[PDB]
């Protein structure tokens, strides 16, 4: 299969970022796409075998490197804010009818690391009116004030992760859509039965994975450095 | 515009070693009878071949039994190679070749000189079909005439030289007569003795 | 040479047939693979047609190809909610042996799960610096349009977790620093909507 | 195989060591174009054909990748059997009738080339003036022939071939 590294990355204007792709399909062709709204998927560089790389349609700003049949590496030597995006790697056989993509790499290039904030999470308990009126009960999680939009939400019910009854926003919204450095918010919903919520032994937990700075990055402010972290809010079943 | 399409080389699963592949399209009467033969060659010995008359890969040496059997199974490969007679041969003929190769016509340069023997040098023409005949006082002379073979220049032009054994007595007129498809009317160049 | 898809996003209720439209401007294109991208993932091949065919059938998914008009359509029948994803129309002229592939801009298909008994209502949730209003159980004739105000945030297009098995719905959530009676004053709310 | 015309399309030639590749099209024995693998560019023999048809040079690069691959596999399959060398033969002739004074081209035609690696150069002093070399052409026996050209102003030359299957570099005189 095709895997990428890193999965998420924060970087400042003017540094050297290196996305990298590994493939174990014994394919020969490897591609480096980026995905931005209003533009679909766009090809940057690609390659036919080790030693060779070809200029895609948007080769400005990126170099590529295919040292091995299995590796293929996008390289940004002077990152810009215009290079923030979601990058996907691909591979395929010679003359193949199929492209095989990776899971993705979210990349933020920031003019300054001062706007990098973690999320503030909260759980909101179901209404009594919804309970008595539906014999159903809906908890609502809000994550707010984070930057950038690299977060993944999950609902946990009694020590395990839960999927049934969840719907999560597909993309974060912008708290202040006017600014360019606006922070974001995600919302999610967990719907359980009313008899299940009215059991004060059951606990419900909203967990938010935030991706930010790294152990090797440096922080020039007093507020705690927005590392990659887990942020939770909790709620217990009521009467 | 109109585009050349090459075949797709099937892939396989000091001292020097050489690989070579080609797709030979064979047109007779335009696109009436097309034949398509792709050849894979290692160290000058052809080892695997497709032939559109066979309809399937065959191996020309033992070293090629793997690739011929393999390429015959996976029908994404075999139907495609079978179809390159259309998507490569017929396509390139009825397409770019018609706008280029089949439309090139270059008129020869005919000049006579006396090295006695007179030489008629006919140069820089295309295609290859040419007739060059000598007359003496208006009488075809096929005795003592000797031409070169078709000399291919490698820049899409040919060249032929026709030498005549003769002996000039003042008043005689020798003419070089050149027929060609580029030519409206045949070219004649005369040389008075 | 470009690939253009319409509409830019499609919302459909569990059961309908979605129809994703594509067209190309280069007559030399002869292979048309459609790629499905689930949220947070990378696209994968869904279904592909070649120009010598006018229809490729595979399960609930069908490509309809039309050569004379240079038009494709992907028809999804019995649209489940797990079909929610972005769908890319792609085209190559295979003859040029290039390896590149031309991608449409994608259409976002968000399928709504059916509701057995619609019971539209707007509930208030137990606040712990804002307070949350929840619009839920509405039928297929309401469009939740965004707020006519800043400082009031409304979201209404949530992708149900793919592994959900037992409580699939599709509610809208609004929060601010503001009551739930007026919270959705900027949308087309059904008449019988229940405000406790 | 008897025929009226012969398109010889997508000739991919690869050899190692050296990573030496070449991709050409041919028609009726004449080179339509090659793909330049460094500048990645379709280079036409007749510029005027580059104006009436085209070829995307990336079909060449992917076919050269396929062919390098197959060279690795078959190298290994035959247990690293090496290629045997050949003695190439030249033949020197002028492009137009040699008129002392007027400008002309002088054509060196080398054949029985295998493998496709040759040095072809030209008063008993070396010349690099109007030297144009052609691509390697395909022979029915899978050897190659190459034409070098030398523009000269005739006035009262040796083609020098340096190969491997030649014990000593051979000269053809003019």
């Amino acid at each position: 299969a095709v895997t990428q590294s890193p999965r998420n990355k924060v970087a400042v204007t003017g540094g050297k970022v290196t996305l990298s792709c590994n493939q174990t399909n014994n394919h020969n062709n490897m591609y480096w796409y980026r995905q931005d709204t209003g533009h679909g998927l766009r090809l940057i560089h690609y390659s036919y075998g080790a030693g060779s790389t070809e200029k895609g349609d948007i080769p400005d700003g990126y170099k590529a490197s295919r040292p091995s049949q299995e590796n293929f590496s996008l390289i940004l030597e002077l990152a810009t804010p215009s290079q923030t995006s979601v990058y996907f790697c691909a591979s395929g056989d010679f003359w193949g009818d199929t492209l095989y993509f990776g899971a993705g790499t979210r990349l933020s290039v920031l003019e300054d690391l001062k706007n990098v904030f973690p999320p503030e999470v909260a759980v909101f308990e179901p209404s009594e009116a919804e309970i008595s009126h539906t014999q159903k009960a809906t908890l609502v999680c809000l994550a707010t004030g984070f930057y950038p939009d690299h977060v993944e939400l999950s609902w946990w019910v009694n020590g395990k992760e839960v999927h049934s009854g969840v719907c999560t926003d597909p993309q974060p919204l912008k708290e202040q859509p006017a600014l360019n450095d606006s922070r974001y918010a995600l919302s999610s919903r967990l719907r359980v039965s009313a008899t299940f919520w009215q059991n004060p032994r059951n606990h419900f937990r909203c967990q938010v994975q935030f991706y930010g700075l790294s152990e090797n990055d440096e922080w020039t402010q007093d507020r705690a450095k927005p590392v990659t972290q887990i942020v939770s809010a909790e709620a217990w079943g009521r009467a | 515009r109109v585009s050349y399409y090459g075949p797709k080389t099937s892939p396989v699963q000091e001292r020097h070693f050489v690989y070579q592949f080609m797709g030979e399209c064979y047109f007779t009467n335009g696109t009436q009878r097309i034949r398509y033969v792709t050849r894979y060659i290692y160290n000058r010995e052809e080892y695997v071949r497709y032939d559109s008359d066979v309809g399937e890969h065959r191996a020309v040496t033992e070293l090629g039994r793997p690739d011929a059997e393999y390429w015959n199974s996976q029908p994404e490969i075999l139907e495609r190679t079978r179809a390159e007679l259309d998507t490569v041969c017929r396509h390139n003929y009825e397409g770019p070749e018609t706008h280029t190769s089949l439309r090139r016509l270059e008129q020869p340069n005919v000049v006579i000189s006396l090295s006695n023997t007179l030489v008629c040098s006919v140069t820089d023409f295309y295609p290859a079909k040419i007739k060059v005949r000598w007359f003496r006082n208006g009488q075809e002379e096929t005795v003592g005439v000797s031409s070169t073979q078709l000399i291919r220049n490698g820049d899409w032009t040919f060249q032929v030289l026709v030498m005549l054994e003769m002996t000039p007595r003042r008043g005689e007129v020798y003419t070089c007569h050149v027929e060609h498809p580029s030519l409206k009317s045949p070219i004649t160049v005369e040389w008075r003795a | 040479q470009q690939v253009r898809q319409s509409p830019q996003s499609l919302t459909v209720w569990e059961g309908e047939t979605a129809i994703l439209n594509c067209s190309y401007e280069n007559s030399a294109f002869d292979y048309f693979p459609w790629y499905q991208q689930f949220p947070g993932e990378g696209p994968a091949l869904l279904i592909a047609i070649r120009s010598v065919s006018d229809k490729k059938e595979d399960g609930r998914f069908t490509i309809f190809f039309n050569k004379r008009e240079k038009k494709l359509s992907l028809h999804i029948t019995d649209s489940q909610p797990g079909d929610s994803a972005t769908y890319f129309c792609a085209a190559s002229e295979t003859g040029a042996n290039t390896g590149k592939l031309t991608f449409g801009h994608g259409t976002i298909l968000r399928v709504h799960p059916n509701i057995q008994n619609p019971d539209p209502a707007v509930y208030q949730l137990r606040d712990s610096d804002k307070s949350v209003c929840l619009f839920t159980d509405f039928d297929s004739q309401t469009n939740v349009s965004q707020s006519k105000d800043s400082d009031v945030y409304i979201t209404d297009k949530c992708v149900l977790d793919m592994r959900s098995m037992d409580f699939k719905s599709n509610s809208a959530v609004a929060w601010s620093n503001f009551a739930c009676a007026n919270a959705f004053n900027n949308s087309i709310i059904p008449e019988d909507t229940f405000f406790p | 195989i008897e025929a009226d015309h012969v398109g010889t399309y997508g000739i991919s030639v690869y050899q190692s060591p050296g990573d030496i590749g070449q991709y050409t099209f041919e028609f009726d024995g004449d080179e339509l174009f090659y793909v330049d693998l460094d500048k990645k560019e379709t280079v036409w023999m007749l510029p005027e054909f580059g104006q009436l048809a085209s070829f995307d040079p990336q079909g060449g690069l992917q076919n050269i990748a396929v062919v390098k691959h197959n060279l690795g596999v078959l190298t290994k399959r035959s247990n690293s059997t090496p290629a045997t060398n050949e003695a190439p033969q030249a033949t020197v002739f002028p492009k137009s009738p040699v008129l002392l004074g007027q400008p002309n081209t002088l054509i060196c035609f080398v054949d029985n080339i295998f493998p496709p690696v040759i040095n072809i150069t030209w008063n008993s002093k070396s010349v690099a003036d109007g030297v144009y070399e052609t691509s390697f052409f395909v022979n029915r026996d899978y050897s190659f022939h190459k034409l070098s050209y030398l523009t000269f102003i005739p006035s009262d030359y040796d083609c020098k071939v340096e190969h491997w299957g030649l014990e000593e570099p051979v000269l053809k005189h003019w």
